[PDB]
């Protein structure tokens, strides 16, 4: 992971927030660091660039210039300060590594920012095993249900990534200021339960990751 | 003299290319914004080829540009001196 | 500020075929366009740099064409792992800009949904609620009609469906359906059924479980 | 000599910039009509960079332009003389 | 003679909101546009110079954008004291010209 | 007041008129003076420029070139001569101070020119106090009526500018070659009449300014 930036943030409306981007790998004098914003269901919005070594930054003319860029030369981490936000400002925020030649070779993971007054709630994970009388085809479908978390997002994994074949994590639904999604996974009814299967649900916003084995109905 | 004015020109052409990108970025329109063509721009300049490829639009870019001309044309008013003397002697004998 | 304009917005195509997303600038930028792929949930990913040159680690399917104000990303063949949004980004004049983006959809053979009905977990009821989740997995087209019933009588409330973007292993779609009740209410109903009328089946595909 | 041909060039570059705006204003089309870029234009000229940024379109603007070339190229055929001698001596020792 | 073309002519908006008057030239003029405000009965009043740079004494609401042939005056918020006609004026090629103007209604 | 130009002029059709612009402040060698015309209900029409120090002037190609520019180097005043006018030429005429960098930093007050054969009539100002039986709300509205003046305009002021809160001067109406407008002002019925209130009506065209206190109906 080259460009490395936090998972999720929550900001009260009108409050300020700082955003980080630590960049292992090379740290060239001539490197530039950009920041691109992705509102949900939209395209990429170039916000601004910073050359960390020399220190100058340049921001997007067109947009309401809410932000200001900084860096820490001898920590290889760069920062973007978004000051006094609305819910127009809720979006994914990437940092990119332009070498100075004009394209974003390296991309961060993105930081989800949700501007709301609501409270941060960890998730609740419940396993989803087939009924006590469903006829088992060659494959078997089973999942787990992440209910009532805030804000978005949650990383959903199966056996902590080893079983990445047959998965569909579903989009969260909103309700009364909490979220809800599910995930699916499918294995041969030969291997399961003779091979154990667990879904892990990280929630970066609350800093809580949780496990759950999908055992049969004992 | 020998390869002395030569080296100084290459300081100018790199430091020029570098600072040109720093000056022009942020000005809506400048084409002089990647270190590659920023370097090629500083050659057109030192040599007075005026091909019309790239040029600065900020004030500070024009300043960098002037320094390149002065420090380049001077170097190149001497680097070609070297080549001229060197090769006219060699080819004549 | 340079305007990149990707037409069309969406691009249907059958698997294995060639495909070409046009990008058209608002003034000449030479060759300083670059292409990016961004699948569902993931960050963008440089595909072609400087309008033609390839990137080390990108499948040879992708072929950069064009110069001036007409540019073209091309994929010599198509497979399901290629479904994503595709963005262009000029570096010729400040500021760097992006295009509006193009999503790639795949016409494939029609496929019938895998239905799976799930009773609320033993852990879940030990709070104060019971949700019946029912997965429709890997169908095509994405147009599917879920239906809930309790004991044979059709329940239209407390129903949260969710649809996946077109999956990129198979070119198919999937859909979940949370059924939000209360533990109190779940206990005074015996049956719960999940019917899915889809294009592949005049007969509606059904699944159900009974607590008792 | 020392900083003498230097100073004269700067007379040329200012008086040039000034008169260029005076000559070109009134001609429908000229871009050489504000004292800032009028000054930058007279540098491109003295130094023969021919970047193609600005240029005159009136007759009298072209005349001013010629004077800049002559009085500039001459100065600059001497200002770089100074720099060359000065710095080759310094860097060589 | 360069043609500045401000569309729209009139600009309805609710108070406190962002607002943007486009100005569109008839050929590239780089950044040599300048914006002027002229309220009822009063003389014009320089708002933004050189398409982006601000003027000392102008509220920070006004934000100059654009370059080439697409330019944009923006007011990050709106209040009642901002109702006026707004004019653009290029200095790239002789003669200096003006736009048709845009009035702001609330 | 940087650029300072007269209030109003009247010109017989076909006659000529000179227009002044005295400019306190700096007087740089490189300064340019422009003149912009604003026909009523129209936009700004650049007419011509003059550099006073050096002495040359340039006029607008497109328009009928009716005018000619001059200056007085050692009086810091510049002039524009409009020769043989019609009523197409009736408009506001500003002078501007371009530094030589391409924008009009400083603007004059504008000179209203009305080309007509009619005669110049001073105004008639009548106070406007509430009726002897109107119920007085917290605020109280009162004005004064400028009737039968020619040509436009008239500067209308309240307490000579001190009370600039609650005013609407109305557009003049035309009739039989004379004008008519009103003005409004609103104060707390606590403060008035216990605090006196007077409207002053300057008429630059005729060179007559007049006062009128809005007393109650005694
Ligand atoms: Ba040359
Ligand atoms: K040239």
């Amino acid at each position: 992971v080259q460009l490395q930036q936090p998972g999720a943030e929550l900001v009260k409306p009108g409050a300020s927030v700082k955003l980080s981007c630590k960049a292992s790998g090379y740290t060239f004098t001539s490197d530039w660091i950009h920041w691109v914003k992705q509102r949900p269901g939209h395209g990429l919005e170039w916000i601004g660039e910073i050359i960390p070594s020399y220190g100058r930054a340049n921001y997007n003319e067109k947009i309401q210039k809410k932000a200001t860029l900084t860096a820490d030369k001898s920590s290889s981490t760069a920062f973007m300060q978004l000051s006094s936000l609305t819910s127009e400002d809720s979006a994914v925020y990437y940092c990119a590594r332009e070498r100075g030649d004009g394209y974003f070779a390296v991309w961060g993971a993105g930081t989800t920012v949700t501007v709301s007054s609501a409270k941060t709630t960890p998730p609740s994970v419940y396993p989803l095993a087939p009924g006590s009388a469903a006829q088992t085809n060659s494959m078997v479908t089973l999942g787990c249900l992440v209910k009532g978390y805030f804000p978005e997002p949650v990383t959903v994994t199966w056996n902590s990534g080893s079983l990445s074949s047959g998965v569909h994590t579903f989009p969260a639904v909103l309700q009364s200021d909490l979220y809800t999604l599910s995930s699916s996974v499918t294995v041969p009814s030969s291997s399961w339960p003779s091979e154990t299967v667990t879904c892990n649900v990280a929630h970066p916003a609350s800093s809580t990751k949780v496990d759950k084995k999908i055992v049969p109905r004992d | 003299a020998a390869g002395a004015a030569t080296v100084l020109l290459v300081i100018v052409l790199l430091a020029g290319s570098y600072l040109a990108v720093l000056a022009e970025r942020g000005a809506p329109g400048a084409q002089l914004i990647t270190y590659p063509r920023a370097l090629w721009w500083s050659v057109e300049t030192a040599t007075t080829v005026g091909y019309g490829d790239l040029y600065p639009v900020t004030l500070w870019g024009r300043l960098v540009a002037v320094v390149v001309m002065v420090a380049g044309i001077t170097s190149f008013g001497l680097v070609t001196a070297a080549l001229a003397t060197w090769f006219v002697g060699r080819e004549q004998e | 500020d340079i305007l990149l304009t990707q037409s069309p917005a969406i691009l249907s195509v059958s698997p294995g075929e060639r495909v070409s997303f046009s990008c058209r600038a608002s003034q000449s930028i030479g060759t300083d366009i670059h292409w990016y792929q961004q699948r569902t949930n993931g960050s963008p990913r440089l595909l072609i740099k400087y309008a033609s040159e390839s990137i080390s680690g990108i499948p040879s399917r992708f072929s950069g064409s064009g110069s001036g104000t007409d540019f073209t990303l091309s994929i010599n063949s198509v497979e399901s792992e290629d479904i994503a949004n595709y963005y262009c980004q000029q570096s010729n004049r400040w500021p760097f800009t992006f295009g509006s983006g193009t999503k790639l959809e795949i016409k494939r053979a029609d496929a019938a949904p895998t239905v799976s009905i799930f009773p609320p977990s033993s852990e879940q009821l030990t709070s104060g609620g019971a949700s019946v989740v029912c997965f429709l997995n890997n169908f095509y087209p994405k147009d599917i009609n879920v239906k809930w019933k309790i004991d044979g009588s059709e329940r239209q409330n407390g129903v949260l469906n969710s649809w996946t973007d077109q999956d990129s292993k198979d070119s198919t779609y999937s859909m979940s359906s949370t059924l939000t009740l209360t533990k109190d209410e779940y206990e005074r109903h015996n049956s719960y059924t999940c019917e899915a009328t889809h294009k592949t089946s005049t007969s509606p595909i059904v699944k159900s479980f009974n607590r008792n």
